């Protein structure tokens, strides 16, 4: 249920 | 791919899809074009609807710089390897 913008966001600030 | 702090320039391609994505300048950390990707990839949908770690971008400029049909977040290397190739370092 997670959406894009959050794994997006997991990807772009690790 | 440089670190948080070095600035970059993309190529022609890579900044038309950014540009899209609203960005306004030239110059960007890598962070910074990772932002504009994630909104361009977000604003036209390229997400699949029920598993969205996975983007589709076949049929779209972001695939034809990419050159695969889709990715997954999970697995950035051809994301990474699209910047490798896009990027001038400054």
């Amino acid at each position: 249920q997670q959406t894009f913008x959050n794994l997006w966001r997991l990807l772009l600030q690790n | 791919l440089p670190g948080e702090g070095t600035q970059v320039h993309p190529r022609a391609p890579l900044l038309q899809i950014l540009k899209v994505a609203g960005a306004q300048e030239e110059v960007f950390t890598v962070k910074e074009v990772m932002h504009y990707l994630g909104q361009y990839i977000m604003m036209k949908q390229l997400y699949d609807k029920q598993r969205q770690h996975i983007v589709h971008c076949h049929d779209d400029p972001l695939g034809e710089l990419l050159e695969v049909g889709s990715f997954s977040v999970k697995n950035p290397s051809p994301l990474y390897e699209m910047l490798k190739r896009n990027l001038v370092i400054l």
